């Protein structure tokens, strides 16, 4: 009766049972469509792809993400991506199993009582409950209060808790997150004049990011640097082996998140808003969100972010306040880490939301039992 | 784009 | 003592002066040397394909052909403008101003972009522009006399792969065109008998019951050849990029999530003000086949069905029989207004310097 | 030998000459700064927009506002709008023309000093001054008794007075006009799916609240009969055609308003701060307060706001004590018509501040004259 | 924000 | 084709 969990975030689901220190399934949220019709019989030739078999043949498939910015857009691929992860990875029927769910804050009701009631009429599952994707690494972290920065392959929202706590009001979310700096990244290889716009492309340029991007204090140094030496040119190689090389674009992404003017949205960057939020609380609580304020969620593990932060905050905030970063090694996980410690607690079980109420309550139970 | 309306 | 203009495209290029309606020179840039109209048999190169530029020692010779025959000027100093696509690599317009500044003197070009000249022509402030040439198409929004410069849009297919695709279908038809020739003959009878289909069921079940839409075209040696569904086709290759190989979504959906992704506030002004640039947007039927194709995207993706408050939509696309030069009439115009100040250019000075910076100054 | 009003409110302002009994030129005050750098040349672009021109075309220009909670913040954008306001709108030179302006009770004397040094170097006029909207707000309805309780856009405050005596141990100030509430309104279109977070979305909020939302009387009832029964969801039509529809907002924008709490304050309702004023007060001003009693500002005009803060004051009061709150039409405007009484009464013209009094004992010449 | 302190 | 790369 051991209850499970499956973070389905924009980037991959990553889904795996509780009281386990790191997941089993992580494998990529993508469905794949043939772009042709197919005339191969009995070898595959499948109406669909999901999961890696996307990744691994999507030369062909043309690729879609379901969900977006968190907010879902596709149910019926939502819904074949929960069955392949259910009934193929995982390898156990959720009919005896409960199922921890996460979305992120401020998104729409009716998608979260659509996915309680696909989920509740769909699967049989006893009971259901959602969570915010921060307060589940903060319990990974094991702490108790600070202040929270995801940045999903979707969204990036921070929030402040304190003893607990929650504070609404100072909640902050973007829309900024991995897809719009693949983007941008696409745009800048155009202008050195690499072409990338299909969708295997797409995924070559988030892997290409995934593994050579970095930050730096000095922007304007690191351009000028670059611009008058090549000692930043890195070089990468392709499946097809014409090996390509690229230079100061690398950190020039990263400089989207910290100034969205690049990309024509005016809201400010991360430690701006980060800035803003802990200055809408109370500074008796503010005094200690800025000695411990944790970062979780993929988009933050270019090398050097904390540096970055740390500068940008220490020079927004008064100098004698010390401020302290917390970016460990385990953070793409944390989201699941704090969920299935969530799953294994005690009093937690008192929480779940079963079939009964659902049935009984409709699913507008949902909005009231949960945050 | 995916908010009914904005974005 | 005004400056020239010189839009150097795809396959051709027109060539006049700084004040000048209607082009004085236009010829292809297909290539001793027989650059220039000669090709009325040496070797054929078509060095443009696309955009970007491969064999740039021919377009210097092609330039110097230009400058030589059709025109009887050889300064150094006197300013003249040039075009390229939106986010043509920096390495083209580097060598070409390199080759311009050091062959030639010409001091300040300032080259610029084919919508904003397009639109400068039509005499506009605002609304967004799709320019559709012969190896590659974009399309620029601008709202009151500004631009975004992050929602521009590429495209690579247009001209050149609707003709490969127009001579794929008549090969499986059974005429064959394989020889470098006929493509010229290829696409005079494409620009001949052509055009969009406002119902494609429609056109597809005439075409499958009636005898009618099949032509018979001559050719140059005197042979005849039969033309049907390819003629409606086409245009279809290229409305449907997937048809042809390539994965986007297409022209009417890709201006509508361009505009989508713009502010709510502009949308509107740029529902009203729609305009075209290129001879490939001449395929008759065109205009009214995207306006339609627009109001059922909007129809579908917004209101889901709802057909209440479909009449209040208020598109007005734009279109007229100077496409084919507006990219060349704006450009004029640009240099008529700006041939007084000399700053806004980048002389032959201010080179050897940073001249490569210099360039920076025209896109942040 | 005439006068002159512009009363700087921390969202709009309305300037224009005395006498009259309405304003000449009212407009947000807001700057618009172009964020899309690189135009299109030969056309001409300028560098900043002010008044109107800024809401007609803001989709490329980032909006920010001069003044926040009645307090000024961006003095170089301040002196534009006045620059703006003086010389374009009206067309009239202030060299010779006596001005005055208005100030929330609660402000930063330095922020005094500072406007009324500018006003005094920037535009060489002859004499200016200062007052409170609330005692504008009530020269407009002319009675001399009773409390006042104003909202603007991002300050509100409640002010006493009983036959021209003030009690300013009874004022009370908070900032809670329409800035929280637009906020407010953003966070619940989020949460029913649509997005609103730039400067545009922000006005096009502004204006949807000001044509549709409207506070209730019982929260808790209206609440249950618009989940029960979707009688009261309403449609608003955007500037590209879309249609967006509301229901319960209308009711919890001003139920933040009430209950601060959702916005994360732990301050009182407008009603409890009201009372509380008034209990400080003496017991006879309190019973001839209670009766004459009135609300202006622009937030002031949510239909059926009277109603609800005059139950909500009657179940909180005490029996035997009739309270009619009063809210007449054209109030947002009432510390316009006030501000235009006062100039025009030939009495005040003595306590006009002059530049001699200036250059003699510096701008801090205001506070003695107050 | 804009009291030189606190809000 | 003549990208360096891809088309
Ligand atoms: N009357 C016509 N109808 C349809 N298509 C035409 C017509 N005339 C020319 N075309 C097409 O237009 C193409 C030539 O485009 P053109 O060279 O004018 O574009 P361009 O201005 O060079 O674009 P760019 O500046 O981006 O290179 C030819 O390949 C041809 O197929
Ligand atoms: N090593 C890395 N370096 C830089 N970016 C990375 C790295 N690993 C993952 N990412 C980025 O993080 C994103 C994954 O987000 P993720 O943390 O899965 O969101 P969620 O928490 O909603 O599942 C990807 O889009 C990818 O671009
Ligand atoms: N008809 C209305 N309904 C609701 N709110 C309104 C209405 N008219 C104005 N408002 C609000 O009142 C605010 C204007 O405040 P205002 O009274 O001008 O402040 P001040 O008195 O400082 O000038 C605006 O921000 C607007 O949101
Ligand atoms: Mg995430
Ligand atoms: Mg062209
Ligand atoms: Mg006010």
């Amino acid at each position: 009766t051991t209850a499970l969990v499956c973070d389905n975030g924009s980037g991959l689901v990553k889904a795996g049972f509780a009281g386990d220190d790191a997941p089993r399934a992580v494998f990529p949220s993508i469905v794949g469509r043939p772009r042709h019709q197919g005339v191969m019989v009995g070898m595959g030739q499948k109406d669909s792809y999901v999961g890696d078999e996307a990744q691994s043949k999507r030369g062909i498939l043309t690729l879609k993400y379901p969900i977006e910015h968190g907010i879902i857009t596709n149910w019926d691929d939502m819904e074949k991506i929960w069955h392949h992860t259910f009934y193929n990875e995982l390898r156990v029927a959720p009919e005896e199993h409960p199922t921890l769910l996460t979305e992120a804050p401020l998104n729409p009701k009716a998608n979260r009582e659509k996915m309680t009631q696909i989920m509740f009429e769909t699967f049989n599952v006893p009971a259901m409950y959602v969570a915010i994707q921060a307060v589940l690494s903060l319990y990974a972290s094991g702490r108790t209060t600070g202040i929270v920065l995801d940045s999903g392959d979707g969204v990036t929202h921070n929030v402040p808790i304190y003893e607990g706590y929650a504070l609404p009001h100072a909640i902050m979310r973007l829309d900024l997150a991995g897809r719009d700096l693949t983007d941008y990244l696409m745009k800048i290889l155009t202008e050195r004049g690499y072409s990338f716009v299909t969708t295997a492309e797409r995924e070559i340029v988030r892997d290409i990011k995934e593994k050579l991007c970095y930050v730096a204090l000095d922007f304007e140094n690191e351009m000028a640097t670059a611009a008058s030496s090549s000692s930043l040119e890195k070089s990468y190689e392709l499946p097809d082996g014409q090996v390509i090389t690229i230079g100061n674009e690398r950190f020039r992404c990263p400089e989207t998140l910290f100034q969205p003017s690049f990309i024509g949205m005016e809201s400010a960057g991360i430690h701006e808003t980060t800035y803003n939020s802990i200055m809408k609380c109370d500074i008796d609580i503010r005094k200690d969100l800025y000695a411990n304020n944790v970062m979780s969620g993929g988009t933050t593990m270019y090398p050097g972010i904390a540096d970055r932060m740390q500068k940008e905050i220490t020079a927004l905030a008064p100098s004698t306040m010390k401020i302290k970063i917390i970016a460990p090694p385990e953070r793409k996980y944390s989201v699941w880490i704090g969920g299935s410690i969530l799953a294994s607690l005690s009093t937690f079980q008192q929480m779940w939301i079963t079939k009964q109420e659902y049935d009984e309550a409709g699913p507008s139970i949902v909005h009231r039992k949960c945050f | 784009p995916a908010w009914l309306a904005t974005c | 003592s005004a400056p020239i203009v010189l839009d150097n495209g795809t396959g051709f290029v027109k060539v006049g002066y700084a004040k000048d309606n209607f082009p004085r020179f236009q010829f292809p840039s297909i290539v001793d040397v027989m650059v220039g109209d000669e090709a009325e048999l040496l070797q054929v190169k078509y060095p443009m394909e696309n955009g970007i530029i491969r064999d740039f020692e021919e377009m210097n010779q092609l330039w110097d052909y230009t400058f030589f025959e059709k025109l009887k000027i050889d300064p150094r100093g006197r300013k003249i403008l040039l075009t390229e696509p939106p986010m043509n690599p920096v390495a083209n317009r580097e060598k070409m101003c390199e080759t311009m500044f050091e062959r030639y003197g010409f001091g300040g070009v300032y080259v610029a972009i084919q919508a904003v000249l397009s639109l400068y022509a039509q005499g506009l402030s605002s609304g967004v522009v799709v320019d559709s040439g012969d190896g590659v198409t974009h399309i620029v929004p601008v709202y009151e006399s500004v631009v975004l410069n992050h929602l521009v849009g590429r495209l690579d297919v247009a001209g050149r792969d609707a003709t490969r695709y127009l001579i794929s279908l008549l090969l499986r038809k059974g005429y064959a065109f394989n020889r470098t020739a006929d493509f010229e003959t290829v696409r005079e009878m494409k620009e001949k008998l052509c055009y969009v289909s406002y119902d494609l069921e429609l056109d597809h079940k005439l075409s499958e019951e009636t005898t009618v839409l099949m032509r018979n075209y001559t050719l140059p040696d005197g042979r005849v050849i039969k033309v049907g569904s390819e003629r409606y086709e086409c245009p279809e290759c290229l409305f449907q990029p997937h048809l042809v190989g390539s994965e986007q979504p297409g022209l009417s959906e890709f201006i509508f999530d361009t505009i989508q992704a713009a502010d709510v506030d502009i949308r509107k002004y740029l529902y009203r003000a729609i305009v075209l640039s290129g001879g490939s947007s001449m395929y008759a039927g065109l205009p009214s086949r995207l306006e339609k194709e627009i109001k059922q995207l909007w129809f579908e993706r917004v209101l889901h069905g709802d057909p209440a408050r479909l009449p209040n939509f208020k598109v007005k696309i734009e279109d007229a029989p100077r496409r084919r030069h507006a990219v060349f009439i704006g450009g004029a115009v640009l240099a008529d207004i700006m041939a007084q100040n000399d700053h806004m250019w980048v002389s032959k000075a201010e080179w050897e310097e940073y001249g490569v910076r210099a360039l920076d100054k025209l896109g942040p």
